[PDB]
């Protein structure tokens, strides 16, 4: 396959970035869309270039670093999948493939494709957990959680940080990540205790961190590697009216370190 | 010499006994202490989240961008307790005697006892954590068994329990954060331990966003870095897995518990050119139901089902009638390796095996086998394209597991004080095998209910403070690792880092792979020595120091690894016997099995870097087995 | 729906004495079959109604309760049963004076599981 | 000649020991054997569901209308369990000690 | 409770006259001899419950029977027959086998001859002589 790569390239934070473009005469159908971006990075080193920046540890989808905005959708034309899950059969000889990082506030780009998610870590500080220290847990079989809830907690808990959620959301909001937390903590029992006052934290977080609000419009559900359903978000704003209810009002924001 | 300082008397009340016995800090001066933790995985986590609590002052660190996407999410399998919540005769004692029997009596006997006691309560803290384990209607937890057990004793939460028990530990982790017990120093990566006054006194590390090189000062340092099973470059490991932290620990004084012990994973997803260095793991239950062939043509260009039954050269038939299409994971992958070797083309570059479903799914239903394997199947289309429900399945081995890592004692310590090491990244409980669901369990093991004894024990007995970073011992790792970061960017030769990291990686698995023999042993530590000179004169690393060179990031890890493989081969070679994964070819059964030598190779190697990378210096920990004997 | 060897302590959870001895009488239920005799419309209504109930006084009942009672009905109705019509001649000549509150039990489970779309599952087939 | 193969040491670790030291069948395994089931009482109801738990082939069998019509059903008084949750000395070595003693020793022990 | 059913039982209330009891055979401690697995003689053959000697001796303390039973079903014969069944190789016996046929042959001429008898007597007048 014949395929041109129009690539954002930044050098750093401060810098701004350019598209540049880049032509890969020869490209496997079986070869993975990162496998491609590491061929070209190691033509660019051989041509004296600066290779293309890019996250990934994993190539699994499931630790979630890998993020890229390939032709205009988040992980890349092939939905429920990650960019590392994505392969370059999914595209035609002769396409042109634009190549982004995240775009969000709270998502600083660092380097090409690159960005900054530490607004998801503090995110999770700002309350995503279970209070619980370690030597003081009861019997593991001690409080009985139905298969439903367990299933539904663990389709909210399978959410690998990536980021696609506020990349595709048009306000860069990271209303699907932390409802799926949120969602995830509040289907179990042990997550009772701080659940109302969780919630809170966690949207306050979102508002500080600079996210934007939810429209309800859906792309962050539409090009979640892990099909996370935004019937999270509407049991965050379940969670979030009760806690209103009860006055609950959120803690000191998380200050980066 | 070594001192495993393990307890004494009944090995049920050893843990208990060392407990009691081990010294204490006090609540109140536990501010006064300085843990570094090198890694966010399990063990890195839980260790962090742990300390933490307890309330030290903790200076977690991963180079990834989140401790989050630390290693061990992509753990797919359970992880074990002896709970035995199935009613099916599991115990703590069961648990421990399948541990040193899975792992062929290569490991210290109370170490694995205190892993299977300390499971139990494993459990219990990921189920209060939060971590979505399966339940049954009834509300309570379900099992479902592993390989290497007779007993259901394996909690999981769903396909990805490794995930959901690394998101509970990172949640602990983000908890303690918030509460500012614990730094974290996400994206930094530690280059060289500072070990002061022979105490492993701080790190230092370059931050590789902005490439600056800061150095910590601690009172305790904890090496939760996983695996080096990168060191084959074609591997299931992640991408930025390496050994740079136990190397330069090593290096400083750190003795190399058994490096030679590598596992490997039968079931892996081949690589579709000399491009990709990552092999995707498939549950290795797909040979429960398939059958591994190639055509007896190596030129045979037509599609897999279109080939006769007859031009079917079902190998693991034919060969090894005993056992057939279920021999253990060793003879089949290295069956498989030697038949890839002589010359197939079944795969992209020829590497891979037909394991297919086709008389699978005619003997049984399509329905049940798809929900056996629908999620395997569905990774499979993705990754490869093909429907393996029709096409048959290509598989190819690829190294997963490292038993090996820096010798430690009972109390997780290596040879230099203060410097602990958890996690996959020491040799601890595996001994020559690591069973299924046991490092998930030994990490948070490790980071929650044994490391903070240990640590605290060895802190109760040395000041806390009195060493900063302005000490000579920081300026000279420091100079060291600028001087080495300069001399990798300064080289600029013709060829890449991955090149050189293929070839080492191509060499070992040939040559210190599944199959060792002593001729090819040698011959890699002939060759080892040429691909490192090979790659200090004629290196690529292009960018700067102060920027986000990932092509620096790598060359300093291949650079570890081109010094780290010529210990593993010379292990490899020293030992003349073959052990759970570890595998000799003059030492095998008739039925191609392990044959351990009992009488001269029952020890663990530890191995000291005597400033020779061709000659360093064996310590024998022998073992003594008191419980469960060798057979 | 547990295993055995799964069970917690028995005393992990509280029962209060109240809905122990409603449970209790909702459970003495000897499966004799003179409510479907005598109830006109020959429905196993107060016995379904009877095991319904039991299992849903206790926690131990909770998880799997408004499944449990649509399968339940679905399955009474698969049978071959009638419909209550709320006649009351099975609490009259049942023997251990089951009352009609586990009926009233049984339709407020199965209300809040139409509620929550709780979907019967496929009907237990005689072997 | 009977062999009762009650295993040996101390009398409260005799049950944990058996446990480890006799065989199992795997869970995929199970599913070849077949179990029948004479009997569907309080041991026989409990036999059938628990091996049914474990995966086997079980055929339960009972003379009556339903497995739930065993005289088992027609049991009043209570069943003992050395929980002490009375605080009254009440221990599993005391529950053991009373029924040897109760059924005027001629039982074993181990049982 | 037992003044109730002694009064539907008999016609007649405790309160004012004086109960009738009769004593009346209760509990087998007896049966088929067990090992420690619960196995009986027979290779593959366990009794369970009240059907083998087991536990309780020469005299059943109360609340014991129930017990036993319950401790024989959850927690003791499923180690056993597992114990049993790993040593012994899964199927290979059909009812095909002359045994099962002579087993029911042995039945059927049994049942024959019970119905052939056509005697003058009753079968709970026999059981009754004998009890
Ligand atoms: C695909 C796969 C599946 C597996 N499944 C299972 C399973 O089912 N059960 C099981 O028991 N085991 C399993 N394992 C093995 C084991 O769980 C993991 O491989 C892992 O190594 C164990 O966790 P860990 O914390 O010890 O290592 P890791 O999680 O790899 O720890 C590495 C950490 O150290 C940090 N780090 C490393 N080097 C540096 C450095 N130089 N500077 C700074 N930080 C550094 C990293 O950022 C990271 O935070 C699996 C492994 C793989 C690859
Ligand atoms: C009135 C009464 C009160 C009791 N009270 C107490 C008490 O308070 N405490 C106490 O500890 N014990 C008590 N017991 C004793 C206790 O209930 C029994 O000893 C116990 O239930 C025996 O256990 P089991 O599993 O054999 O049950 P059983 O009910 O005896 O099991 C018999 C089962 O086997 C089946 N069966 C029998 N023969 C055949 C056959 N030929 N073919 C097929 N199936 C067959 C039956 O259908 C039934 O399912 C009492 C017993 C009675 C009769
Ligand atoms: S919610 Fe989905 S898209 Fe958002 S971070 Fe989690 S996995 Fe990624
Ligand atoms: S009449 Fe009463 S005891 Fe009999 S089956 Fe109906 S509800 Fe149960
Ligand atoms: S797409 Fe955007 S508007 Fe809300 S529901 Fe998702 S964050
Ligand atoms: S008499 Fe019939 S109508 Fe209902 S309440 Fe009883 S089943
Ligand atoms: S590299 Fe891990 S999710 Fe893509």
């Amino acid at each position: 396959m014949k395929i041109t790569l129009k690539i954002w390239r930044q050098k750093n934070r401060n810098t701004p970035g350019e598209f540049k473009t880049y032509v890969m005469d020869n490209v496997n159908p079986d070869m993975s869309f990162l496998e491609m971006l590491d061929v070209l990075n190691e033509d660019l080193m051989s041509r004296g270039e600066e290779p293309v920046a890019f996250d990934h540890d994993c190539r699994e989808g499931i630790c979630g670093m890998c993020s890229l905005m390939i032709n205009g959708v988040a992980h890349g034309p092939k939905n429920a999948i990650t960019t590392c899950q994505l392969h370059m059969r999914s595209f035609k000889d002769g396409d042109t493939i634009t190549v982004e990082p995240w775009r969000a506030s709270a998502f600083p780009i660092l380097k090409d494709l690159v960005v900054d998610r530490s607004a998801f870590d503090r995110i999770i500080q700002a309350g995503g957990y279970i209070s619980v220290s370690t030597g003081s847990a009861p019997d593991a079989n001690t409080i009985p959680v139905s298969k439903v809830a367990a299933d539904r907690a663990m389709d909210a808990a399978a959410c690998i940080g990536c980021g696609a959620c506020v990349a595709a959301c048009p306000n860069g909001s990271a209303m699907l990540f932390t409802a799926a937390k949120v969602t995830h903590l509040a289907l179990l029992p042990q997550g009772q205790p701080e659940r109302y006052q969780r919630v809170v934290n966690m949207v306050a977080q979102a508002d500080f961190e600079g996210f934007g609000n939810c429209t309800n419009i859906g792309e962050c559900a539409a090009v979640c590697p892990k099909e996370i359903s935004l019937e999270t978000i509407a049991q965050l704003n379940r969670d979030l009216v009760m806690a209103a209810l009860r006055g609950i009002e959120p803690n000191t924001p998380i200050v980066p370190a | 010499v070594l001192d495993s300082k393990v307890p004494t008397g009944p090995i049920e009340q050893r843990w208990d006994k060392h407990r009691f016995e081990m010294k204490l800090v006090n609540p109140a001066n536990r501010r006064k202490y300085t843990i570094i933790v090198v890694g966010s995985g399990l063990a890195g986590a839980s260790a962090a989240a742990t300390l933490g609590e307890a309330g030290y002052n903790v200076l977690c660190f991963c180079y990834q961008d989140s401790p989050r996407r630390a290693h061990s999410i992509a753990a797919q399998g359970g992880i074990n307790a002896a709970k035995n919540y199935r009613n099916d005769g599991d115990s703590i004692y069961r648990l421990f005697y399948d541990t040193v029997k899975g792992g062929d009596f290569r490991a210290r006997e109370s170490n694995v006892y205190r892993l299977a006691q300390v499971s139990v309560n494993i459990i219990d803290q990921c189920v209060a954590q939060g971590v979505p384990f399966a339940r049954e209607y009834g509300g309570l937890l379900d099992n479902r068994s592993f390989g290497g057990a007779q007993v259901a004793r394996t909690f999981y939460a769903r396909g990805q329990t490794g995930q959901q028990l690394l998101l509970g530990a990172y949640q602990a982790l983000s908890r303690q954060i918030a509460a500012g017990t614990v730094k974290m120093f996400p994206r930094t990566e530690m280059l060289d331990l500072v070990v002061v006054d022979g105490r492993a006194r701080g790190i230092i590390t370059r931050d590789m966003v902005t490439g600056k090189i800061t150095r910590y000062a601690a009172d305790a340092v904890v090496l939760a870095t996983g695996g080096y099973g990168n060191v084959f470059y074609l591997s299931t490991n992640a991408k930025g897995c390496n050994a740079t932290a136990i190397w330069r620990a090593h290096r400083r004084g750190a003795f190399f518990g058994n490096p030679c012990f590598t596992q490997i994973h039968p079931t892996c997803i081949p690589v579709s050119g000399e491009y990709q260095s990552k092999l995707t793991l498939m549950s290795e239950s797909l040979r429960n139901d398939g059958r591994i062939w190639v055509p007896k043509k190596k030129g045979d260009t037509r599609r897999p089902q279109d080939i006769p039954e007859s031009e079917r050269d079902y190998y693991l038939e034919e060969r090894y009638p005993s056992f057939g299409n279920l021999v253990p994971r060793d003879i089949a992958s290295r069956a498989a390796k030697q038949v890839c070797d002589e010359g197939r083309g079944v795969g992209p570059g020829g590497l891979g095996v037909y394991l297919d479903f086709a008389d699978a799914i005619k003997r049984l239903g399509r329905q049940k086998i798809a929900e056996r394997y629908g999620n395997l199947f569905d990774m499979y289309k993705q990754i490869t394209g093909e429907d393996p429900y029709e096409t048959p399945m290509r598989i190819y081995p690829a190294v997963h597991y490292t038993m090996g890592g820096l010798w430690v004692d009972y109390n997780l310590q290596s040879t230099i004080p203060g410097l602990f090491v958890i996690g996959e990244a020491n040799f601890s409980d595996h001994g020559a095998n690591r069973l299924g669901a046991s490092a998930l369990m030994q990490g948070l093991a490790d980071g929650y209910f044994i490391l903070p004894y240990t640590i605290a024990n060895f802190l109760a007995q040395v000041k806390p403070g009195g060493v900063s970073i302005d000490r000579p011992e920081f300026a000279e790792a420091e100079a060291e690792i600028n001087q080495r970061i300069q001399r990798l960017l300064s080289i600029r030769g013709k060829r890449t880092v991955d090149s050189f990291h293929r070839e080492l990686g191509k060499l070992m698995w040939d040559k210190c792979g599944m199959a060792r023999n002593a001729a090819g042993l040698r011959e890699a530590l002939q060759r080892i020595p040429e691909i490192r000179a090979e790659f200090w004169e004629n290196v690529n690393v292009p960018g700067e120091a102060n920027d986000l060179n990932q092509a620096l990031e790598k060359a300093g890890r291949v650079a570890d690894f081109l010094e780290l493989a010529e210990l593993m081969c010379l292990d490899a070679l020293h030992r003349e016997e073959s052990c759970g994964g570890h595998f000799r070819e003059e030492y095998q059964t008739p039925d191609g099995e392990a044959l351990r030598n009992d009488e001269q190779f029952s020890y663990v190697a530890a191995w000291e870097f005597t400033g020779d990378l061709a000659k360093p210096r064996l310590h024998k920990e022998p073992l003594v087995f008191e419980y469960v004997k060798p057979t």
